[PDB]
């Protein structure tokens, strides 16, 4: 690693001005999110799964490239179930 | 040493999930979030040990269970969701008509 | 009261083989009704007025 | 030294997700305990399982039980009891996994007791060093795809099992359609 | 289609199956042009043809499932212990399936995403019973486990399926992260997740010592893990809320099916990779608190469900006394019980289904069912007898040869707990019988016919359970051959 | 204020994981005479089963 | 990425070919692969019709059962055929043809 | 040592940018609108930011009393900590990052992922429900445009084999992924003005309408550390999309007459054109309703991106054209 | 006046009819 | 094609990203193996 330090200490310097901002002036139900969320969590999931294929191709063959084009069928038939059902809707 | 550390830290976890279980006696949803607790030790067992190990099967196996869990997470708080809906709260005396 | 379920009797009595058949259709279809996947589809399924029965002759 | 700060600020983040009386504060230090979890990941050195658990646990589920936990509105006296009385057990049992982690420690993983300057570098696998990131994709998608594959099937389980449960279309509400006349070619027309 | 893949032809097309009967039920389900009808007997009826298609091409590719042996090696390994299993659930899943059809139309639940979960758990179980390694355990174990959430919680405005849904939910997850840790654990002090390596590692060295504490505490989890998934009594206490709560197809699934599946797993991650003497003897604990918890918690009952419920969690007790022998006549043992438990069940659960038309709820409703329905009586009479043990049905084959591998195992404790337990819970079969055939109550629930599905089915379970002592040798010379073949 | 509660159990995680480490070293310290009670043990079983046989 | 087709159990019948392409297999289909895909396209689309006569879409479920015994028949016919062409049953014409 | 100077001399002209990019903005818009923005502070209202920012400072302030107290002051804090650690590793020529995390994409993404929190928290500590809803609202939109965002840069990803942005800006040395990407980068540019809360789909800053927003009880300060986290994921997003769809610090056509501009300078030109893109599209088109930009979020941009991952990947791996 | 008007109807008919022969077929041939 | 005309008239984005993804899996579907052969 050895490069996350720099932005430990950007975290800390962000902290400090943030609060400085702020003592400045002290000197002087609905299924709809949850169906949003559930979609979410999916997606965020499929997005993980895309980083290392996409960084990993040139190793992979077509033999991965079908294996996460079959991944994407079978996860697109839900995203068609979605779409039908309603959960896309508002 | 590091191992060590990083082993105690994973079965600390685990056994605070199993504490907030135990205390949590009328909460349900802190009861789940010490399962998902549970999970994270899980998670972070797995990838200190392939780690240590110099083998891949841990990462794997640790992205599958992030995977799982999050799916379990999102049905579990899908039926979370439809019994406080059903009985309009969430206490445990109104989850307690079979016996 | 009587006059009255005459009449609905002699309407129920005086329907053709295919009267007979869409009724009995429509009865089977909406004898028994699911609250839950309705409100899923988003449809209501209302009793069709052929089998809604006068009001002449209801308690 | 970092390590240690690392993991006692994660133990008590962890407390406190036990012991909160209000669940969106348990959200919160749920949130805290995964980002030290995430830092642990950076010492360890595993940076892209550090940033996935930041994107799914944090961003994903953690999102997830916010939104539910405040849409609930849950109000104290319904969730709440008397911690003093379970803690006789709470601690025998803690105790007893204590002392079996103390037994599996004391046999197969023995801590080293003081190392720089005998460290032999083999230089031939760093010519090309290779990241967790790449590794795994490798992996994972030249020879474990069906391991890959199943939890796609888990997915849509999942979706399909939210929709089954939470979906409720509304009945009779009138839907807004674009795809009108007026919309598409709209003739002028005159009062003459 | 590459020349591999013949090893994976039957999850295949099920998994096919699946996608093309979401697509057609949610396409033709949400359409306004008809009048949005209830695709769920159409895609039941579907999913009962492609279980049937899957059955046979299994069956007919017998030797073809071994294909890419090396290849599939790191996901699963299918021999002929595997194929004789998944025959069996394959069997299962098509009865369960054939048997709900009139639970669908009278109940109107008429929601096909039952179905699509039906084929689902289906191909997670045939996954699982193929499985080779800690992973693919996890992963299928997982997907019937979501599967089954959904099941139980799939009534949404039911009280009783929202608490059942929302309590297996809750221990199911708790019993993942048992066995994730256990998992963990063995692979931290092991190096190996696949079978074949743990057993090299494993065997010449016992479990109970200094050394491979660690392995000790992972298998135990894993053990655990397993024993919540079979409902032994330190984990049984899911098995009746939600048996009783979620729908009678749900239930009925969840006891006949994932039993086989899980019995298979536990034997080809314990018998084969962790065979040791401490996990027979934990086994054995489990088995004599599933018997007499079982057979005292079944006396209290007056509910059908829950008293099936406290059946199947005797059975498993049993089943567990023919794994804690763990030698080639227990193996058999443990399989042919299995065998004769799920053709026992699928009897039960038809009879109950069938009684669900005028909706059954305690032991008393069926009273007088001598008179109203003579011949359901009688067989309804002939499956408790079965699950007493009574010699001529298929219950006492089974119970016998259990004690056998037993009295030859040298757990004499064991067969004697066993027996004790076999006469103090045959009270509420026999009490059963009596409501049925003894008692003449004020008032009778007439119940109305069958349909012709769960009629068939039931015939053929009842004939199969009166007739079986006529001509045993198939089924045993099949579990002798599969206690022998687990090994080499 | 929680701001104040919430770093002092802090310290005190810290001060428990200090000793985590001070007995993490008392282990790895007294293992080798735990060594020698287990080799005595096993020869003493050791020696049973030969006068048994 | 590496592809071994060996099997665990050897066949029982001479081996034309270990692995051979999907083009030969199914020019390989003999009569009785063809009756074994007609027969389950048939019993198939014969399914679908009975069952969707009550929900009403008896083209729509015609068709569904259609496509499902197609994948079933082609997957039983290309089983058969590979099978006997790798010698795992009775391939006698093939192997006659062959020779 | 160096590294807070280099941290601070990151913070400090980042923020001078903000106030300097509102000030921008306003005298965009009153150009767009035949009116002149603000002239009377300063010459050309250059002073504007800093009078602007000296009367939040002087304004007394006001305490709601909301019984959450610290999460209603942190809140600001936490996107404002957001903003400024993803503007940590943004480059800006070869050799201007702090940190050159080899994981730098998946990195913006988890800042972008944890960026939904303060305005979670910040509508849910307010007294009003009305605030809970639009910071709710806000949140979801904000979720499936980072989705949509997500997949694009999975198309950046497949396009260049690396995962950081300087060694994506060397792989962008020769066509800039703009020309091959148009559709792309127009889509990017979308889910970036949904994800900021910009342009059309600005639901918070629609307070005249019924929709509100998650800001009305935050006080001075609390609503400029939003509007300064706001603005700064802004910039950071311009930064984005010039990074990956418009080469970074490279010249156009390798000339040598613009091989003489040092390279900050263009990449600093085009993350201005891409803020007078964003002020662009905000004063020229309406706004979208709630349900409307949720369902062109979810039915327009994500199939979009899936096909566009799918096309990209599909190209690549048949050709040799693999990196 | 003596054809059956309902396409899907003849072709479940000849679907069953193909079904017969293929078993019957099947059956010789085995 | 009249249905497809008008699916593809009230739905172009759908249409759109059912072609792009179509191109997408019909380059290594085919034109990979023409390719390979022409090497
Ligand atoms: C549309 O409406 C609105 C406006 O109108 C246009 C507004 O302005 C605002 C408020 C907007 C602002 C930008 C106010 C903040 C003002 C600032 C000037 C930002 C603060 C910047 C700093 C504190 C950095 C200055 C630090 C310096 C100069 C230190 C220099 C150090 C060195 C030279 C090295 C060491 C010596 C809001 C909320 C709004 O909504
Ligand atoms: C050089 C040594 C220096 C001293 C070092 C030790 C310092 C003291 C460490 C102990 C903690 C002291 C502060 C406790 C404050 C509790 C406040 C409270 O009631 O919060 C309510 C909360 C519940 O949340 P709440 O919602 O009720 O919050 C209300 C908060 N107040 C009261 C401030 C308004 O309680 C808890 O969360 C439970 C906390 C239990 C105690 C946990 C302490 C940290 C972990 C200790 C591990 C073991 C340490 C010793 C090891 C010895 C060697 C093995
Ligand atoms: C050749 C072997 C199979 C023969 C199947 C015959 C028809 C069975 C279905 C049927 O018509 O049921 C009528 C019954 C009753 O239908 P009904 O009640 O509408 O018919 C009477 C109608 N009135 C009152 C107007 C005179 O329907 C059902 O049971 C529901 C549909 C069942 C569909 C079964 C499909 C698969 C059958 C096996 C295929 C192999
Ligand atoms: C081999 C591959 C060959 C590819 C050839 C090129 C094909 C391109 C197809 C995709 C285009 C993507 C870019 C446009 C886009 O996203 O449109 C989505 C959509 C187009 O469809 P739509 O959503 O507007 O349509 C209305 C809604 N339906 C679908 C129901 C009819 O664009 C928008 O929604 C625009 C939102 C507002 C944008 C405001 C900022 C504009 C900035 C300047 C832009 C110039
Ligand atoms: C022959 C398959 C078939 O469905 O034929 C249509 C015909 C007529 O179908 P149908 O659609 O006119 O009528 C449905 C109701 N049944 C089938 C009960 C009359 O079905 C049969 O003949 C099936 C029963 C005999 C099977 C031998």
């Amino acid at each position: 690693m050895l490069e996350f330090a720099p932005i430990c200490i950007y975290l800390v310097i962000s902290l400090l001005v943030s609060l400085i901002l702020l003592g400045l002036p002290f000197l002087f139900f609905d299924i709809r999110f949850y169906l949003v969320s559930i979609l979410f969590i999916i997606f965020d999931l499929e997005v993980t799964f895309f980083f290392p294929w996409a960084v990993s191709l040139n190793k992979i063959d077509l033999f991965g490239f079908w294996s996460m084009m079959a991944f994407l069928l079978i996860l697109t038939i839900g995203f068609l179930y979605e779409w039908k059902r309603g959960a896309l809707d508002w | 040493m590091d191992l060590i550390k990083y082993f105690t830290f994973s079965m600390i976890i685990f056994i605070l999930g199993i504490w907030g279980i135990l205390l949590n006696r009328r909460n349900i949803l802190i009861m789940l979030m010490s399962i998902e607790l549970m999970l994270l030790a899980v998670n972070s067992n797995f990838l200190v040990f392939s780690v240590s190990l110099d083998d891949m099967m841990g990462q794997l196996f640790a992205l599958l269970v992030l995977t799982v869990a999050a799916a379990e997470s999102a049905i579990g708080l899908a039926i979370f969701v439809i019994t406080f809906r059903v009985r309009g709260t969430i206490a445990v005396e109104f989850i307690n008509s079979i016996q | 009261n009587y006059t009255n379920l005459a009449q609905v009797h002699a309407a129920e009595n005086s329907k053709s083989y295919d009267e007979i058949e869409f009724e009995k259709v429509l009865r089977k279809k909406y004898a028994r009704k699911d609250e839950e996947y309705d409100s899923m589809l988003g449809v209501v399924r209302e009793i069709p007025p052929e089998l809604i029965l006068p009001d002449n002759v209801l308690p | 030294m970092i390590l240690s700060v690392l993991f006692s600020l994660a133990l008590v983040s962890g407390l406190m997700v036990v012991r909160a009386k209000n669940p969106v504060h348990s959200v919160l230090f749920f949130i805290l305990v995964f980002c030290d979890t995430s830092g642990l990941l950076l010492l360890l050195g595993l940076d892209f399982f550090a940033m996935i658990f930041l994107v799914v646990y944090i961003g994903a589920i953690a999102v997830l039980f916010l939104f539910v936990v405040m849409m609930f509105h849950i109000q104290i006296a319904e969730i709440h009891e008397e911690v003093l009385r379970y803690l006789p057990v709470s601690g025998i049992i803690g105790l007893i996994l204590w002392w079996e982690m103390f037994f599996i420690l004391d046999n197969e993983t023995i801590p080293l007791l003081p190392t720089t300057s005998l460290i032999y570098t083999v230089y031939a696998g760093k010519v090309r060093s290779w990241t967790n990131l790449e590794t795994l994709g490798n992996l994972l998608y030249t020879y474990y795809f069906v391991w890959f594959l199943v939890p796609s099937l888990i997915l849509l389980v999942a979706m399909i099992g939210a929709i089954v449960l939470t979906m409720h279309r509304t009945t009779k509400v009138k839907r807004q359609d674009v795809f009108r006349r007026n919309a598409i070619d709209f003739r002028r027309t005159i009062m003459r | 289609m590459f020349n591999l893949f013949l090893a994976v032809y039957p999850e295949i097309f099920i998994i096919n199956a699946t996608f093309i009967l979401l697509i057609h039920g949610v396409v033709f389900s949400t359409s306004k042009k008809y009048d949005y009808p209830p695709l769920v007997s159409n895609v039941g009826w579907l999913g009962l043809l492609s279980v049937l298609i899957t059955l046979l091409l299994l069956a007919a590719g017998a030797p073809l499932l071994t294909i890419a042996h090396l290849f599939r090696n790191n996901f699963f390994r299918r021999d002929n212990f595997t194929y004789f299993c998944q025959i069996l659930l394959l069997l299962s899943t098509a009865g369960t399936i054939s048997m709900c059809f009139d639970f669908f139309e009278q109940e109107r639940f008429d929601a096909f995403e039952f179905i699509v979960l039906i084929l689902l758990s289906t191909c997670s179980m045939l996954f699982m019973i193929s499985a080779y390694d800690l992973i693919a355990m996890y992963l299928a174990i997982e997907l019937q486990s979501l599967c089954f959430y959904v099941m139980a919680a799939s009534k949404r405005k039911s009280e009783f399926s929202t608490e059942a849904g929302l309590k297996y939910l809750i221990l199911g997850a708790f019993s993942s992260g048992i066995l994730l840790f256990g998992c963990s654990m063995i692979y931290g002090s092991t190096g190996a997740t696949h079978f074949d390596q743990l057993a090299k590692i494993l065997t010449g060295y016992e479990l109970a010592g200094a050394r491979s504490s660690g392995i000790f505490m992972g298998i135990l989890f894993i053990a655990v893990g397993s024993l919540f998934k079979i409902t032994a009594v330190p984990f049984h206490m899911w098995a009746p809320d939600i048996y009783e709560g979620s729908p009678t197809p749900v239930t009925a699934f969840l006891s006949i099916a994932p039993k086989i599946s899980i019995f298979a797993n536990i034997l080809r991650v314990f018998i084969y990779g962790s065979y040791g003497a401490t996990l027979q003897q934990i086994f054995c604990f489990c088995s004599i608190a599933s018997m007499i918890l079982g057979a005292l918690a079944a006396m209290a009952q007056t509910k059908v469900k829950r008293l099936l419920a406290y059946s199947s969690i005797g059975h498993v007790g049993y089943i567990c006394i023919g794994f804690s022998c763990g030698t080639i006549e227990g193996i058999q043992s443990l399989l042919i019980g299995i065998f004769i438990y799920a053709l026992m069940t699928i009897d039960a659960f038809a009879i109950v289904l069938a009684l669900r038309q005028t909706r059954v709820k305690y032991i008393a409703d069926l009273g007088a069912l001598a008179k109203t329905n003579p011949i359901l009586a009688i067989t309804f009479s002939i499956t408790m007898f079965s699950y007493v043990g009574i010699p001529p049905l298929a219950g006492f084959c089974s119970k016998f040869y259990l004690f056998f591998a037993a009295l030859g195992c040298g757990a004499y404790f064991l067969a004697s707990v066993g027996v004790v337990t076999s006469v103090i819970g045959c009270f509420y079969y026999i009490r059963l019988v009596k409501r049925m055939f003894f008692d003449t109550p004020r008032t009778w629930i007439l119940y109305e016919p069958m349909d012709r599905d769960k009629s068939l089915l039931l015939a053929m379970t009842s004939s199969f359970i009166t007739l079986f002592f006529l001509y045993p040798s198939p089924l045993f010379s099949v579990t002798h051959q599969m206690a022998l073949s687990l090994y080499l | 204020v929680r701001v104040a509660s919430y770093f002092a159990m802090t310290l005190g995680a810290f001060v428990f994981w200090q000793s985590m480490d001070k007995v993490h070293v008392w282990i790895a310290l007294h293992q080798d005479e735990k060594q020698e009670r287990l080799e005595k043990e096993a020869e003493i079983r050791r020696v049973r089963e030969e006068l048994l046989k | 990425m590496n592809t071994d087709i060996t099997a665990s159990t050897k066949p029982e019948y001479p081996v034309v070919d270990r692995n051979p392409p999907f083009t030969k297999v199914v020019g390989n289909f003999s009569t009785l692969d063809y009756l074994r895909f007609v027969t389950i396209t048939g019993v198939s689309v014969t399914v679908g019709y009975l069952s969707g006569i009550k929900p009403g879409i008896r083209g729509p479920s015609m068709v569904t059962g259609g496509l499902i015994g197609v994948m079933g028949g082609f997957m039983y016919a290309y089983q058969n055929s590979a099978g006997r062409l790798m010698g795992f049953f009775p391939n006698d014409d093939e192997v006659a043809r062959h020779n | 040592i160096a590294v807070p100077a280099e941290i601070l001399g990151i913070i400090l002209p980042l923020l001078l940018g903000v106030a300097f990019l509102v000030l921008a903005e306003r005298k965009v818009m009153a150009f767009v609108q035949r009116r002149k923005g603000p002239d009377v502070v300063g010459s050309f209202g250059l002073l504007q930011p800093l009078a602007d920012g000296l009367k939040l400072i002087l304004k007394e302030p006001i305490s709601p009393s909301s019984a959450n107290f610290f999460l209603f002051r942190m809140a600001p804090v936490a996107t404002f900590m957001l903003s400024l650690v993803a503007w940590a590793v943004v480059p800006f020529d070869y050799g201007m990052v702090l940190s050159d995390s080899n994981i730098g994409l998946l990195y913006l993404f988890a800042i972008s992922s944890l960026g939904v929190y303060g305005i979670i928290t910040a509508g849910w500590s307010s007294n009003s429900k009305y605030a809970f809803l639009g910071a709710l609202r806000s949140a979801a939109q904000m979720v499936s445009y980072e989705v949509s965002i997500g997949l694009i840069l999975i198309t950046v990803l497949i396009c260049v084999g690396s995962c950081n942005l300087s060694e994506i800006v060397m792989a962008q040395k020769q066509i800039w992924f703009g020309i091959p990407l148009f559709p792309v980068l127009v889509m990017f540019f979308i889910s970036c003005l949904a994800e900021t809360n910009r342009a059309p789909f600005d639901l918070p800053e629609a307070e005249a309408e019924s929709v509100a927003g998650y800001n009305v009880e935050y006080s001075s300060m609390g609503f400029a550390l939003f509007f300064l986290g706001e603005y700064a994921n802004m910039i950071l997003m311009s930064g984005l999309c010039t990074s990956l769809s418009l080469g970074g610090w490279l010249p156009i056509l390798d000339l040598p007459i613009f091989k003489r501009i040092p390279g900050s300078i263009w990449f600093s030109i085009k993350v201005i054109l891409f803020l007078f893109l964003y002020i662009w599209v905000r004063a020229a088109f309406p706004r979208y309703r709630y349900d409307q930009l949720m369902g062109l979020g979810w039915k327009v941009f994500l199939p979009l991106s899936l096909a566009w991952v799918v096309a990209v990947s599909g190209v690549s791996v048949t050709f040799p054209w693999l990196p | 006046e003596r054809v059956s008007t309902d396409k899907h109807r003849n072709y479940a008919v000849v679907a069953g009819t193909i079904t017969i022969l293929g078993a019957l077929g099947w059956y010789l041939k085995g | 094609m009249e249905k497809l005309k008008m699916f593809v008239v009230q739905e172009p984005v759908v249409a759109a990203s059912c072609l792009i993804a179509g191109f997408g899996l019909f380059l290594p579907a085919v034109v990979r193996p023409i390719l390979d052969s022409y090497q």
